[PDB]
């Protein structure tokens, strides 16, 4: 599939950026293609919980 | 952590 | 009884100022053109 | 002041 | 509809 | 030891007397009691763009302006053919209420309601007009006129 | 935890 | 018939505009051309009670 | 913690005596009380272009 | 049939954008071309709840 | 967006938020920039324009949270001037907004 | 007729 | 809930 | 929330 | 009964100021390009 | 009892000066290049 | 000759 | 609503 | 309701 | 002060 | 203040 | 306020 | 010394 | 030691 | 219990300056060359 | 997590 | 394998550099290739304990 | 505080 990790986040809207170079932006309940919906974006531990289970986090290399 | 912020979560929207 | 009295120097404070706004007329403005 | 928001 | 900063346990 | 954490407990109390739930408690208040003092009573009038035909023969009735109190409502006036046609002159009666923004040279009048619901009128001589073109300002209705193509009877410069 | 109606809705007690 | 509807109303005199786009205006009593004559002009509402019954009100793509 | 609540209640009754609802309540009022005032007493006159 | 989303909202005025890149504006009691009449508008979830029982929102990809 | 100017459009609304700037561009119908030959805001304790007198692009930065208004945009070379609404506070912010005049 | 903030359950 | 002729007008308890 | 919202409305409505 | 009295004053003065802000209409700009 | 008004007091002192950091913005700046 | 903002039911 | 306003113009008018 | 003549000619009681 | 007004 | 508004 | 921070 | 600090990351990371 | 959540939490006795 | 409070003054007197050198933000500086 | 100047054993 | 030495360290991150002349960034837990994942920065000591049991100190020529 | 400084 396609990894989103975590560009940016705020409380409230949280910036994605996939693996194909691909810029989202996703909020409290938002479809993300592959993660499912939105659950939970943790702001102060840079988390986002999805629908799935799947978590999206700050890249390895980038934080 | 992130239990006690879905279940505030979930209280809140079922009582609006 | 003072109520009465306290309540009517209310409206009459008021109603000065209604009357002073109604009776002003601003003067009408003519603009020229170029 | 609501739960849907 | 959460803020995170007022988050406890 | 135990003073001196039960001191700095004491400490942080008053230092940061809003906890930071209670800072986005006061935030959310803040911005609520915002949205309800800007909020506008009832429903807010629509937004049209009309096209009148202004009949200048006697007993045809002033065309109507809806305007609305901080809005700009913009007339333009042409002619029968459509055409832009210039304006000579206005006069704004009660300027107290209405605020009036226009180039010497152009055909477009944009006035602002000063008052919610004080109405007024307003003479505008166009340029190979003799007869003045009167009009009624009227705000505070169900229906903000952004825009007015206010058709005159004449033929402007412009044919 | 608050919402953003103004009005309180906690979690009672959730650890992770 | 001809169907007029409100083009702008204050407390009195009540601005119209019908289908041919004639405009008129009218008072309290007032004589209308096939709705007969004013009975009531509500303008908070924007409501116009005739004699006829016909009620007259802001245009549906208007207000 | 309890009088961390209470405070906060009065605190907040004190910074704002109107309550979201007494503003649109306030608001309502003072378009309504402008209304009266702009109002024409009777009929306005007839608009007319004579000649 | 056409499907309609809220482009902005405020208490009372709605501004909707549908599928065919129309704008509208509707009130508390608004006709809507298939999605019957308006019934209310909730400005602040962005909602608004008409006749038929459909419901317009902000578009996914807007909100 | 694309800008109607037949009587009974809609104007165009644009969505705004407090300290954030949002950038019109208006163009023609063949998608060619459209100078702004002049502008006019109502209400400018609410918004705050910056426009160099040459470009066809408007910043708005909404002074006020909620408050919204309208603008008045006199193009180049049309006559009809195009009105906007400006509405803060929604739930979208739009950065940049390509405005498709008809003319 | 409504104002949305003014809404209490 | 207050109405725009100034007088309140308020719903009992309705949640969902 | 919406259901309080609807009830005050015709409420309202019913009572001028 | 006097904190009835107090309230009262509080939303007074906040109301004052709640109406001037609402009477204040700042007038439009027109801005003509170079 | 009397420490409840005293707590009220200081968070009152840093609502209002909360509030008033909320309310300011800062307007746009436009730098034009040479 | 009837102001409906001073209307009462 | 409108049955009060009518009612009372027609008080108005009899009773001059 | 008040009449232009001055006096006050007000409906007892209609709802709608 | 009359009804006819 | 009616209910029809 | 959390420990996976 | 980094015994006590690992003790304490853990204590910390098991109660949040 | 405290954390960054801004609670304290802090080993009991290590030494090394 | 006196010195409870005298140590609660000293602990606010260094940290209202401990937070007031947190919030200095130095702007920074663009040198250009000859 | 863990400021290291503020450690004792 | 390829040893790496601390070039810097404060409080959170810790710049190494390798035997390669590759220069990295390290947090509490992260990824280091050969020696696992940080376990814990010692920014006092100048010590960085990772997971594989490989400590990660200063360089002898540059301490 | 440390003794391996």
């Amino acid at each position: 599939r396609i990894i989103y990790y975590i560009q940016a986040v705020i409380p409230g809207r949280a910036w994605l950026i996939g693996s194909n170079g691909s810029t989202l932006t996703v909020r409290e309940g938002s479809k993300i293609p592959g993660y499912g919906m939105v659950k939970l974006i943790d702001s102060l531990q840079g988390r986002i919980l999805t629908s799935s289970g799947q978590v999206i986090k700050f890249s390895q290399e980038d934080s | 952590c992130t239990d006690a912020a879905l279940a505030a979560l979930e209280y809140h929207k079922s009582n609006a | 009884q003072q109520e009465i009295q306290q309540r009517t120097s209310d409206m009459l404070t008021a109603a000065t100022q209604l009357v002073q706004d109604w009776k002003q007329v601003e003067t009408q403005v003519y603009t020229e053109g170029t | 002041p609501f739960g849907a928001d | 509809c959460v803020s995170m900063i007022g988050g406890s346990r | 030891e135990v003073i001196d954490k039960k001191a700095f407990k004491d400490m942080t109390r008053n230092l940061y007397p809003l906890n930071p739930e209670q800072v986005v408690k006061l935030k959310q208040i803040y911005e609520t009691s915002e949205y309800a003092k800007a909020a506008t009573p009832g429903t807010p009038p629509k937004p049209t763009a009309t096209s009148q035909f202004v009949n200048l023969s006697p007993g045809s009735t002033p065309p109507v302006i809806r305007l609305s109190q901080g809005f700009v409502s913009s007339l333009v006036f042409l002619d029968s053919t459509g055409a832009p046609w210039p304006i000579a002159a206005y006069d704004l009666g009660d300027p107290s209420s209405f605020n009036i923004q226009w180039d010497k040279t152009s055909n477009t009048l944009m006035i602002q309601a000063t008052k919610l619901y004080n109405y007024g009128n307003l003479a505008v001589r166009l340029r190979g007009l003799n007869t003045p073109v009167m009009l009624t300002l009227i705000p505070g209705q169900k229906a903000v006129d952004y825009r007015v193509d206010l058709r005159v009877q004449g033929y402007g410069p412009n044919a | 935890r608050v919402s953003i109606g103004g009005t309180v809705y906690t979690a009672k007690k959730y650890d992770d």
